[PDB]
């Protein structure tokens, strides 16, 4: 509709519909970043819709790559993506973006990150999907029953000379 | 060597009217085969010590 | 095989100091080739040249290993068919050699199985070792602040009359004598008497059993020698150590004294070769010459070489290009200061300016 | 051999950025521009500038681009004259290079006239006497070394002392409201710095793409070969000269860094067969700089206010290049690294700065008297500092300590936060009026503010800001006392 | 004062020497790279 | 249908690692700065680079490989093209020469490209975490920045750069490959052994998957040492022009200049200062100008440069050192005295500077760094000229700056925040590292059953990105952050410091000394 212009005043391509379709056809969410890279190279900066689609692919994708990658985390990738969008692109995440993050936290069983995201949605957005809040609490109480509330080695009593400093 | 030289001469358009001449040189770096140089175009069909 | 240039005949065209130009009608031999002067010239000893540059397709510039006295133009020279080769193997143990590999101990013939060229390529990346361990010398300052690494490179930077030679002898007594492996002593531009004293000391300690098996080889090109020899004796001594390291998988000690004279010798010839001097007056190729030499002094997967090199600091100026470039080629650096010695402290090590690579808790306690 | 336009020659030698050209009909005049017409598979055109005549047919030249893919005997065609650059109001708001070609990717520029970059400097009769103070909004400059309109200003400094920052502050304070035009010449500096300047100027509306701009940019930077860096300054200077003469306007000319012009000529001097002089500069250091500097002057037709940044290599002001530039300036601002390390910005050493208009006839008597008193007090304070280190502050007399206490406030009161260094400092900048600065220092000298805490003068503007900071300091101190009292 | 003066007088001597050597090494290079061309004169007329 | 090369002449003279060529009459001729092949055998060629084109027709050649095989009278063929080397993701984890040849271990990019235009760049706004608190706070580094690392021999110049490469391994594994940081480590004139030790060190931490090594050892000719930085950056420009970020490390430019000096003098170039060629500044200048942060219109990729430079006796007045300092956007000065004084890394904050500023810091680090900067400034002056708050916290900040391995962002930022807000005022300076170790690798609240926080715990490594988004001084994270610090401080003082201050036995004293020293090398 309205032409956008870049930092130096040159115009940027705004027709970012085909790229979203490409993102919605990926198998591993690392391939989504490649699409974003191509968009930037083609002077087609991503919009809010593109980032949400990328988050959706991350949540719905099996893994980062065809082969496993050590210490890979969907939550970390999405949070970094949001950091790029808000800070280095000046775009405010909407409710949809945060919901995807909350779904990933619930799905992965990380019930402590869900609490933080829950407050974020209750602070920036308007509340949290009550379905997901209840799901996170169920995961937390399961840990209490099973005793996996904190890593066990932390609970072990230590002393001044009883700590192994690697 | 003469056949290769003629083929190179044909490829070169500048030397269309020039007359082909062959000059033999002895190179101790090659034990077998031969090489042909014409107007900077160099073709190597030679082998040295293994 | 036999070289295609052996027996090639050339004639002397220009003589300036220790630098001689030779013209070959059939073509200049390859660089680093060795040539012998055939004309008698009334000399008392033979004359040998090493090619270092190619002026044209027929002319080549060379450095003489002996004095160029009584050398005339048009003198006849014959190629030897290869680089300067030296004896290798257990036959060399207990013997004294010069830059050319000729025994100067006035004893029986060496009878070596074979010879190998002094100039050789250095070990590649895949042939490097990864073993770090402490060599106990018995000296408090070294063992504490700058511990030495077995199979590593050690440098003793010092001025004139500071104690470089003394420490080397102490290390020899405390390590070499009680060493399972072999040892090579490379004297380069140092006092001739010191070599004689070392030879007597090694015989008394029976590290050289004239009638039995010895564990030490001596290679000496001293101050009196012309610059050409002082620039190649280190290569020959290093070549012998390389053979022991690789062909036998034996641990070797390499005591070089002094390595600075090697760079100084190359500077003297470089001036005559017609090269533009670098800072101070050294040759522009100062770093490259050290790099080629030092990279050969390393421990590979086959064997280990522990090298101890004495470095002379001219005018007590540690910023001189020669010693300055040598720091990067040493695992352990031992800096000696004249003022400390004048205070009665021996050794004169300045610990603040010293360093070591095995000063890592992962290696030492 | 009058008109050499289209004359043909062949490349005879190529060593680095220096190329020898052979002409059968005679080498063109020196400073002539040549184009390499031969197709060498290059991604950029190749142009050369004749600098010397080896004989009646051979000429040595410096290339403006990289000499890659250049072969011997390559054909070369003269352009019929020196290097020409566009001039006029149509260049406003645009970025150019040494050759006068736009590099802003903003479309063709409509040029009605072009002028050679090499021109003869004004003669003695063409000199105008303009003694008027220039208010930069900076306490130190306006007080100790006031600037003069239509004059020449140098910012001598090492690396990292704040030469570039001061230029940005001057632009923000003098160029936004300037009646006339402005020309910025980047010479052998960082390319990113030029980018930041371009963005800032667009934001400040100095360069109005949709409207009317009032500044020109000419960039020859480190990445460029020495040939370009040795002529970019001439190109920008030519643009300013046109605005001065033809348009009769008062123009600003910022240069950063002028030293690179000397450095570039030294790099090529070795290949031109010239024996190096002391330190290692070219023997023609003084003459080449003089010709350029004399062109940067205000004549009877118009006025050029020139601000040039000079790099003092290794903080050695005895170096030939910085020293040679001192005599070609009307106001020198010498920055010191020690001052910066103490947290004082701008890191100006007032004991080494000087100004031509520091005379009662030009400036007000109060201004002259205040500045001299400040300088004398600072000089005395430094001598006392030697005593304070040997004997200690206790041994100083009553008079001496009063000088010490007052002088320390002067040292900290000279500091000022700039509006462009907010990221560096984290505080808003200040613009101090000339009258406020004089009054504030005058009161400080006579002890009107002896009871004010010393730190209240640190990184503030006028006297009013000093009082506010002192009040804030008092309030926080009272809170700390109250907290201690409760404990 | 007697130890820093020597280092000051020793430094100026080195500074002068290094500069002149450095200038005179860039004069040798210019001379060496340059050479006299074929001598076009009436050699027979002698 | 023949593989016809372009013969241009013969080899006339050879002087070490350089050569001269005489052109055969009536031949096409060779172009400047192009690659040529010297036919050492009917099937073997040695690479050379054109450097000079003289009036006589003679050509100056810089040899690159198979030097020993070169002899006078051999034939020379001209490729007619500049130097191009392999580039792509298929080179990562490998050791290569400047010519692209792979070195066994136990797309073509042009090496002479021009730097990005003024309008092709963007302001530096993305941080590059070195992993060291001192650098990340007081000396910010941003992607697309040139940050010199200047110091004396044996001061940590190499270690810090290597640690910076390693610190990206953990980050790259989590975030998308879009924002991953690739590494190009270039070794120039170094020992072959040091390269192998570096290769093993990177492999142990798994950094080879995102890193490649370009080695030109001392034994190699000066030509390779001269081209290594340009080839290394070229490999890094492949990612820059494709919307990705890279980090090029040069170890070190000091030995590159020596190689360039050696080449120029042998080829009859007039010497300059310290015998260096006149155009020695232009060498590094065009090398470091190629490291930039491309604009959104060109992809947004970047190259970060960390050139390393060696001084003598802490003399930064040298020639090449000055030139590099006047080029880079900031300098990290490693001081010998601090290094021997126990401060490691020996970063001299007074002499170090980053011209990018806070723009290269994350929103979380901006607040901590800004306040931290003022405290240290006062701390330096107070001691130079009384347990005031700036002097109490300044010492603890200095103690926290001692490190041996890069620190995760969450651990570092939290510790700095604690020392900033006075949580360490009651902690002795000697015990600060021990306090930090327990905070990071332990949790006193859980140990003593007094932890009531819901999500904020130091063992939840995923909190790093939440912190990097919202800031520590935000309502979401601020409330729980203070509670955790308060509990950790109270528990630490009560259960540990009291016992530590009550130790008098020689055995116990020695045991404590070992513990605290170990804590320095752990966190
Ligand atoms: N460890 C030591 N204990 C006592 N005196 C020492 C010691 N080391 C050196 N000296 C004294 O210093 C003198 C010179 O020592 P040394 O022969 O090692 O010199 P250097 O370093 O080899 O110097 P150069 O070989 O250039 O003469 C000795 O003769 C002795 O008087
Ligand atoms: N942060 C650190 N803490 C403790 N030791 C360190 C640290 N960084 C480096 N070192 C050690 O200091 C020594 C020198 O480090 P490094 O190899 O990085 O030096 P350098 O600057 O590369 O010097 P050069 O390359 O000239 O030898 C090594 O033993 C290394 O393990
Ligand atoms: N007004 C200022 N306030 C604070 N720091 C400053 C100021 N001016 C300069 N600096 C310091 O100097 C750096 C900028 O240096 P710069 O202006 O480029 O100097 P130069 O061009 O002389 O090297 C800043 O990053 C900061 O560290
Ligand atoms: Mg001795
Ligand atoms: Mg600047
Ligand atoms: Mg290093």
């Amino acid at each position: 509709a309205a032409k956008k212009y870049d930092l130096f005043g040159y115009e940027v391509d705004t027709n970012t519909a085909p790229w979203i379709e490409k993102i919605k056809k990926c198998k591993y969410y690392d391939e989504a970043g490649e699409v974003l890279v191509n968009m930037n190279v083609s002077n087609c900066p991503p919009d809010i819709a593109t980032y949400n689609a990328t988050l959706q692919c991350i949540y719905q994708s099996p893994s980062k790559q065809s082969t496993p990658v050590d210490n890979e985390s969907k939550f970390c990738a999405m949070m970094d993506l949001l950091e790029e969008m808000q800070h280095r692109n000046r775009l405010k995440p909407n409710e949809e973006s945060w919901t995807w993050v909350m779904k990933e936290c619930v799905k992965s069983g990380q019930f402590r990150l869900g609490y933080c995201i829950q407050q974020v949605m209750e602070t920036e957005c308007k509340g949290c999907p009550a379905d997901l809040v209840k799901a996170n609490e169920a995961n937390a109480q399961k840990a209490k029953t099973e005793g996996k509330e904190h890593p066990g080695h932390l609970s072990q009593q230590a002393g001044l000379f009883d700590v192994k400093v690697e | 060597a003469r056949r290769v030289a003629e083929e190179l001469h044909k490829g070169l358009k500048e030397l269309a009217d020039y007359t082909l001449v062959l000059k033999t040189v002895v190179d101790r770096t090659i034990v077998k085969g031969f090489a042909v140089e014409l107007a900077g175009q160099y073709v190597n069909k030679a082998e040295g010590q293994q | 095989p036999v070289a295609d240039h052996k027996g090639r005949v050339g004639h002397v065209s220009q003589v300036i100091g220790a630098v001689v130009d030779v013209h070959f009608a059939d073509g200049v031999p390859p660089v680093l080739t060795a040539l012998d002067v055939v004309d008698k010239l009334g000399r008392d000893e033979p004359l040998t040249l090493e090619i270092v540059q190619h002026l044209d397709a027929h002319t080549g510039r060379c450095i003489a290993m002996q004095t160029t006295d009584l050398l005339k133009l048009k003198a006849k020279v014959v190629s030897t068919g290869g680089n300067i080769s030296v004896p290798v193997g257990r036959e060399t143990l207990g013997r004294i050699f010069n830059v050319l590999g000729d025994a100067i101990d006035q004893r029986g013939p060496v009878g070596e199985k074979l010879r190998m060229p002094i100039h050789a390529v250095a070990p590649k990346l895949a042939d490097q070792a990864a073993e770090d361990a402490v060599l106990t010398t018995g000296i408090k300052v070294i063992d504490l602040i700058l511990p030495y690494c077995k199979g590593g490179k050690i440098g003793l930077f010092g001025g004139a009359g500071v104690g470089k030679t003394v420490i080397i002898m102490e290390l020899i007594n405390n390590v070499a004598k009680g060493h399972g492996g072999f040892s090579v002593f490379a004297g380069v531009g140092e006092r001739t008497r010191e070599g004689t004293d070392l030879y007597l000391e090694m015989m008394q300690s029976k590290v050289i059993d004239l009638k039995g098996e010895s564990k030490c080889v001596l290679v000496y090109g001293q101050m009196n020698e012309p610059p050409g020899a002082r620039a190649r004796v280190a290569q020959s001594a290093l070549t012998m150590a390389e053979y022991f390291r690789d062909v036998e998988g034996q641990d070797v000690l390499l005591f070089i004294d002094n390595i600075f004279r090697f760079t100084q010798a190359n500077s003297e010839v470089s001036a005559l070769l017609g090269r533009i001097p670098a800072a101070v007056g050294y040759q522009p190729t100062l770093a490259e010459d050290l790099g080629q030499l030092q990279e050969r002094i390393t421990s590979t997967t086959k064997g280990s070489i522990t090298s101890v090199q004495a470095v002379y600091v001219p005018a007590d100026d540690i910023t001189d290009p020669a010693p300055a470039t040598t720091f990067s080629h040493l695992d352990a650096t031992t800096v000696l200061d004249r003022a400390v010695a004048e205070s009665g402290i021996y050794p004169a090590v300045n610990p603040l300016e010293c360093a070591s690579r095995i000063m890592d808790p992962d290696v030492i306690s | 051999v009058a008109d050499h336009k289209g004359r043909v020659g062949h490349v005879s030698q190529v060593i680095g950025a220096v190329v020898d050209v052979h002409f059968a009909d005679g080498v063109p005049p020196v400073l002539t521009a040549l184009d390499v017409v031969d197709k060498l598979g290059r991604d950029e055109p190749l142009t050369l500038e004749i600098v010397q005549h080896l004989d009646a047919h051979t000429g040595r030249c410096i290339a403006m681009q990289t000499t890659d893919l250049l072969k011997l005997k390559a054909k070369v065609v003269s352009t019929g004259g020196n290097i020409s650059v566009p001039v006029g109001r149509e260049t406003l708001g645009r970025i150019f290079n040494v050759l006068g070609d736009a590099i802003d990717q903003r479309g063709p520029v409509g040029e009605k006239l072009r002028m050679p970059i090499h021109a003869v400097a004004p003669k003695l009769a063409d000199q105008a006497a303009e003694d008027a103070v220039l208010t930069t909004g900076i306490k130190v400059i306006d007080l100790i070394l006031p600037y003069c309109k239509g004059g020449k200003i140098g910012l001598f400094g090492g690396a990292g002392v704040g030469k570039t920052v001061i230029i940005m502050e001057l632009i923000n304070n003098v160029a936004k409201g300037h009646g006339g035009f402005s020309v910025f010449a980047g010479v052998g500096e960082r390319t990113r710095e030029g980018t930041d300047l371009y963005l800032e100027m667009m934001q400040s509306k100095v360069i109005d793409l949709k409207g009317e701009s009032k500044c020109v940019l000419v960039y020859g930077q480190m990445n460029e070969p020495p040939g370009a860096r040795a002529r970019v300054a001439q190109s920008a200077l030519t643009m300013a000269e046109y605005f001065r003469d033809v348009e009769g306007q008062d123009v600003l000319l910022f240069i950063d860094n002028i030293f690179r012009f000397t450095q570039a000529n030294s790099e090529v001097s070795a290949l031109l067969g010239r024996i190096p002089a002391a330190v290692g500069y070219q023997p023609t250091l003084a003459e080449d700089l003089g010709q350029l500097q004399e062109r940067i002057t205000s004549t009877t037709k118009g006025s050029i206010t020139s601000v040039q940044a000079v790099y003092v290599p290794a903080d050695d002001i005895t170096d030939p290049a910085p020293a040679t530039t001192f005599s070609h300036l009307d106001a020198t601002t010498v920055l010191d690294r020690a001052v910066a390390e103490s947290g004082i910005y701008p890191a100006v050493n007032p004991l080494e700065c000087a100004s031509r208009i520091m005379d009662p006839d030009v400036i007000s008597v109060d201004h002259y008297n205040v500045a001299q008193d400040v300088v004398q007090m600072l000089t005395k304070y430094r001598e006392l500092q030697d005593i304070i280190a040997v004997l200690g502050i206790d041994e100083l007399s009553e008079e001496d300590k009063l000088i010490v206490d007052r002088a320390r406030k002067l040292v900290k009161f000279l500091s000022q936060p700039f509006q462009v260094a907010e990221v560096f400092t984290g505080m808003t900048g200040h613009y101090v009026q000339l009258d406020d600065t004089i009054d504030s220092f005058s009161g400080l000298l006579m002890g009107t503010y002896d009871q004010v805490p010393e730190m209240a003068f640190y990184m503030v503007g006028g006297i009013n800001s000093v009082l506010e900071k002192a009040k804030k300091m008092a309030e926080e101190a009272a809170e700390l006392e109250k907290m201690r009292r409760a404990r | 004062q007697q130890r820093t003066s020597s280092l000051y007088n020793k430094t100026r001597q080195f500074g002068i020497t290094a500069a002149l050597i450095e200038i005179l090494s860039a004069m040798s290079s210019l001379e060496g790279n340059a050479m006299k061309g074929v001598r076009r004169n009436k050699f027979w007329e002698g | 249908f023949f593989k016809t090369t372009e013969m241009i002449g013969y080899v006339h003279s050879i002087d070490g690692t350089i050569a001269t060529l005489i052109p055969a009459p009536g031949n096409p001729g060779v172009a400047y700065n192009t690659i040529i092949q010297i036919q050492v055998s009917p099937t073997t060629f040695a690479a050379g680079l054109v450097f000079n084109l003289e009036k006589d027709g003679r050509i100056g050649i810089i040899l690159m490989d198979n030097i020993t095989e070169v002899q006078s009278g051999q034939k020379v063929m001209a490729t007619g093209q500049l130097l191009h080397i392999p580039v792509g993701a298929g080179v990562l984890g490998k050791v290569v020469n400047p010519l692209g040849h792979e070195v066994p271990v136990g797309t073509l990019g042009k090496v002479d490209t021009g730097a990005p235009n003024i309008v092709s760049r963007s302001p530096v706004n993305y941080n590059l975490l070195t992993g060291f608190k001192a650098v990340d706070t007081m000396i910010p580094i941003g992607r697309g920045q040139r940050e010199l690392i200047v110091g004396d021999r044996q001061t940590g110049k190499t270690s810090i750069a290597v640690s910076t490469i390693i610190n990206q391994v953990r980050i790259n594994q989590q975030i998308l490959s879009k924002n991953a940081v690739i590494s190009i480590y270039v070794s120039i004139g170094q020992r072959c052994s040091n390269v192998a030790r570096i290769h093993r060190l990177l492999q142990s931490y798994g950094a080879l998957r995102y890193t490649t090594v370009m080695a030109a050892t001392a034994a190699e000719p000066a030509g390779l040492q001269y081209l290594a930085p340009y080839a290394g950056v070229t490999m890094g420009e492949y990612f820059m022009n494709r919307g990705r970020h890279c980090l090029c490390v040069y170890d070190d430019l000091s030995k590159q200049a020596v190689a360039y000096r050696q080449i120029s003098l042998l080829l009859r170039r007039p010497p300059g200062r310290e015998a260096y060629p006149g155009d020695v500044f232009y060498l590094h200048s065009r090398l470091l100008e190629r490291a930039a942060m491309l604009s959104p219109g060109k992809g947004g990729g970047s190259v970060t440069a960390l050139p390393i430079v060696e001084t003598l006796s802490n003399d930064v007045t040298a020639y090449i050192v000055t030139n590099v300092i006047s080029i880079t956007d900031g300098q990290i000065y490693l001081d010998t005295k601090l290094f021997t004084g126990g401060q490691r890394p020996a970063v001299n904050i007074g002499l170090s500077v980053s011209r990018v500023g806070s723009s290269a810091q994350n929103a979380a680090m901006k607040g901590v760094a800004g306040k931290l900067k003022g405290i240290l400034a006062e701390y330096r002056k107070l001691a130079a000229d009384v347990q005031t708050i700036p002097m109490i916290r300044g010492a603890r900040f200095v103690a926290l700056f001692n490190q041996k391995q890069p620190s995760y962002f969450m651990n570092a930022i939290v510790s700095l925040y604690a020392c900033l807000n006075g949580y360490l005022d009651d902690v002795k300076v000697q015990y600060v590292k021990f306090y930090e170790y327990l905070l990071v690798h332990r949790d006193l609240g859980i140990m003593y059953g007094t932890a009531k926080n819901k999500f904020f715990y130091m063992y939840v490594q995923e909190l790093n990105y939440l912190i990097r988004f919202f800031t520590l001084n935000s309502p979401i994270l601020h409330g729980e952050l203070e509670e955790m610090l308060k509990q950790h401080t109270h528990l630490f003082l009560q259960h540990y410091q009291s016992k530590m201050n009550a130790i008098k036995s020689e055995k116990d004293v020695k045991a404590l000394k070992n513990l605290l020293y170990s804590c320095k090398r752990a966190v």
